């Protein structure tokens, strides 16, 4: 019952969010391949609505971080419909209060490295010109 | 709880693990896109996806289930109205299933397990209907029940 029963929570991914994410994916994905390139992922992120709404001026940096995370997760390889889902689940909760010790450390290191890479690439782009 | 390694964890950790396990089995929805300029099928697709239509189907199924309030017997002088009402409900369900199939997809409809179960139920219903039209026995009433 704990495993399966779901209710609208505050700091957790809910069933309504799951259904809305599936709807967005379906309106994004064409033939249910489950693998999409970076452009499809970023357009899906732009099209996310509801509780997972990402205002541009509010979380532009977060959106860029998520897009680069999707890029780096497979060295530019296409996601498997769960990498996006796993990323959304991770970014929609409190990592410190939820994950286990080793998993929390690994996730924090990975997110910090991704943020540093994004900042370095942004600086390189802004300084090359 | 201790043997499965969750007693030492916090409640939030357990919730996160349960969410991860749940998302592991989540799968994309099975709705093909609605075609444009094909009003005959696009309108049907809109009809089948209307929440009021789903509530109507649920209410009809509930009424058909209620139709089994009394025991079905051949000696029963009032089983004929129940059989007729069940036949009408089965006809409605079969026509609705056919409408959903033609609107959604001849094969994509099969993607949903719920739709497969509904198709099986409607097939059993039409088989029972024709058997009632032919056999008309207590075994037929039991099959319909």
């Amino acid at each position: 019952f704990s495993l399966f029963y779901s209710t609208e929570e505050d700091q957790l991914l809910s069933y309504n969010d799951l259904r809305h994410f599936q709807i967005i994916w379906n309106m994004v994905d064409d033939k249910r391949e489950g693998v999409i390139p970076t452009f499809r992922v970023k357009f899906l992120l732009r099209l996310l609505r509801g509780r997972l709404e990402v205002d541009l001026d509010k979380d532009k940096l977060l959106f860029k971080h998520m897009c680069y995370e999707m890029e780096r997760l497979h060295n530019g390889g296409d996601v498997t419909f769960h990498d996006v889902l796993s990323m959304l689940s991770y970014r929609s909760v409190d990592i410190r209060k939820s994950l286990q010790l080793e998993e929390l450390l690994a996730r924090e290191q990975l997110e910090y490295t991704i943020e540093e890479e994004v900042a370095k690439q942004t600086i390189r782009m802004w300084l090359k010109k | 709880n201790e043997n499965k390694g969750t007693a030492l964890l916090t409640v939030d950790q357990r919730r996160w693990e349960d969410l991860k396990s749940r998302l592991k089995i989540a799968q994309p929805l099975h709705l093909p896109p609605r075609p444009d300029n094909d009003g005959f099928r696009a309108k049907m697709y809109d009809i089948t996806q209307h929440p009021f239509f789903k509530r109507t189907i649920a209410l009809l199924v509930l009424a058909q289930s209620v139709l089994l309030s009394v025991k079905w017997d051949v000696e029963d002088p009032v089983t004929v109205p129940l059989a007729t009402m069940s036949v009408v409900f089965t006809f409605i369900f079969v026509l609705e299933v056919t409408m959903k199939i033609i609107a959604m997809s001849p094969a994509g409809f099969w993607q949903s397990r719920r739709n497969r179960y509904d198709l099986l139920v409607t097939s059993l219903g039409v088989v029972w209907v024709v058997l009632h039209f032919a056999l008309l026995n207590a075994y037929t009433y039991m099959m319909g029940a």
